[PDB]
RNA sequence: GCCCGGAUAGCUCAGUUGGUAGAGCAGGGGAUUGAAAAUCCCCGUGUCCUUGGUUCGAUUCCGAGUCCGGGCACCA
């Protein structure tokens, strides 16, 4: 859980994901990133589970560089409520993620490693990935 | 000549240990004939139970059909211990053939506030997870287990509780780490202790091991004369021993193995473990640490946020031969990075 | 006849497919007494059933007995 430490407000509207990547848009602090291609929500869960399946396959990781945090909180209502009568309490976390947003990066290890690597951890996320190279 | 030849009703020649009753006839043809025999017959007249047999003899037998069963007068009527121990599972198999029925009370008596308090297996097969360490041959052991006592239960009810997961039992064992701290207590009052620092050649000098860090054969050990107080033996390639004003006082000692008996315990080694941090780790390493000769003082363990576990290892270890051989017995896993100290 | 496992402190019981060994109680150590109990604490205190055995240590692995625990066979 990537969590932070003391927001200004519990809860946000949901946002419209319209538009690229402000930036984030090209690997530059590795040399092995994953840029995603689709645009949703992603949560610690879908964090946790990705930095899990990186340090499993390398064995050493040199680096991480987790690019995105989960700045947008998100609520639900406790279960079998009905409608109106207040947003609920905060819930999980949300990374806003546009398409073409750097995600991961690797470290300085090999391709053979870096296309595995990236592999593993692109079915944890929903959202279609590919392989970016630093340029 | 320990042993009775005596005869069949056709004549075979039935070869016996001498000594035997007509009783222990029957059970060399078959058991079921002890189980149907009434009496007996020796040429021409009926020989009594009291009768022994003789090398030589034609024994008839008078058998019940399938009518009629022993009684516990005949289970010193066995005077063959083969024979007897036969007897030993003859009248056996009839008392806990009943008995079976108060081994079925009382084994499923010892199971659920055992066992089946956290199982709950119905239909039952937990029970009869112990047929494959004792000789059990069918079910009427697995259910008469207490009837007779001759398989001794709470050994196999304790076979049942033979799942140890053991994870909060490690902590519970981290506690043990909690509770051991007052062996520093045999150290006051004075400790068994021989020349084990040799000062330079010459013996019987107040020194002290070097807390800055501990005295082991890597690197040679150095004793420092200090002001007073003692003599710190700094264990040389360490920072507080290079960084040192005044040389002179740095002494050239010896770590004493060469002599007749070397140091058998020594202790106080504490030791860095950078391992990666995943799940059924940290008590796979203190197990293999576990049932080693080795005593464990203080677990200081931390993990990163990225899972590369930060533990410590303040233990005892006795040799350079017992370290370092303990060294490569952290490395059984292989998640783990390296290993310092 | 057959095969299949246990042969562990004084006693209970952990070591188990290979790290010589724990734990509990009992018991002992002295303070104090006629000695106890009470109070103060300390201490394991083992032919791992033997015989052998592939050895660069075996309670466990293997055979060989013995022994305990079994269920199958063998009807004169």
């Amino acid at each position: 859980m990537l969590l932070p430490k003391r927001v200004k407000y519990r809860r946000e509207h949901r946002g419209k994901m319209r538009g690229r990547a402000k930036g984030g848009t090209e690997v530059h602090f590795g040399e092995f990133g994953i840029q995603a291609l689709e645009a949703s929500w992603i949560t610690n869960r879908q964090i946790e589970a990705a930095r899990i399946a990186m340090t499993r396959y390398m064995k050493r990781g040199g680096k991480v560089w987790i690019k995105i945090f989960p700045s947008k909180p998100y609520t639900a209502k406790p279960l079998e409520v009905r409608m109106g009568s207040g947003k609920g309490a905060p819930e999980g976390w949300v990374a806003v993620v546009k398409p073409g947003k750097v995600l991961f990066e690797i470290s300085g290890v090999s391709e053979e490693v870096a296309r595995e690597a990236l592999r593993l951890a692109s079915h944890k996320l929903p959202i279609k990935t590919k392989f970016v190279k630093r340029e | 000549s320990d042993m009775v030849y005596v005869f069949t009703p056709k004549g075979d020649v039935i070869e016996l240990p001498s000594g035997s009753v007509p009783i222990d006839f029957s059970y060399r043809i078959h058991s079921e004939i002890g189980n149907k025999t009434i009496g007996a017959k020796v040429n021409g007249k009926m020989v009594t139970l009291d009768h022994k047999l003789r090398t030589g003899d034609i024994v008839e037998i008078l058998t019940s059909k399938h009518s009629y069963g022993p009684s516990q007068d005949w289970v010193k009527l066995a005077q063959t211990s083969q024979a007897k121990h036969k007897i030993r599972q003859f009248f056996k198999k009839q008392r806990r053939e009943e008995n079976v029925e108060k081994g079925r009370e009382l084994v499923e008596k010892e199971i659920k506030n055992l066992d089946f308090e956290l199982k709950d297996v119905l239909t039952p097969e937990n029970i009869q997870k112990v047929a494959d360490k004792f000789n059990f041959s069918n079910e009427e052991d697995m259910y008469a287990a207490v009837g007779y006592n001759g398989i001794t239960a709470l050994q196999v009810a304790n076979r049942l509780t033979e799942k140890e997961r053991k994870q909060r039992d490690q902590e519970e064992q981290e506690k043990i780490v909690q509770e051991v701290t007052g062996e520093p207590k045999p150290y006051p009052q004075g400790r068994k202790r021989e020349a084990g620092v040799r000062v330079k050649g010459i013996d019987n000098l107040l020194v002290r091991l070097s807390k800055c860090c501990n005295p082991v054969p890597g690197d040679d050990i150095v004793g420092f004369i200090t002001k007073g107080r003692g003599v710190s033996v700094h264990r040389e390639d360490c920072p507080n021993v290079k960084t040192n004003e005044a040389q002179e006082r740095l002494i050239p000692v010896e770590w004493e193995h060469e002599s007749q008996v070397q140091k058998r315990k020594e202790y106080n080694v504490e030791i860095e473990i950078l391992g990666y941090d995943r799940r059924g780790l940290l008590n796979e390493v203190l197990q293999a640490v576990n049932e080693t000769k080795t005593n464990i003082s203080s677990v200081s363990g931390k993990s990163d946020r990225n899972k590369v576990a930060t533990i410590h290892m303040a233990i005892f270890i006795q040799n350079i031969n017992h370290l370092h051989k303990v060294v490569e017995r952290i490395k059984q896993i292989r998640d783990i990075y390296s290993v310092r100290r």
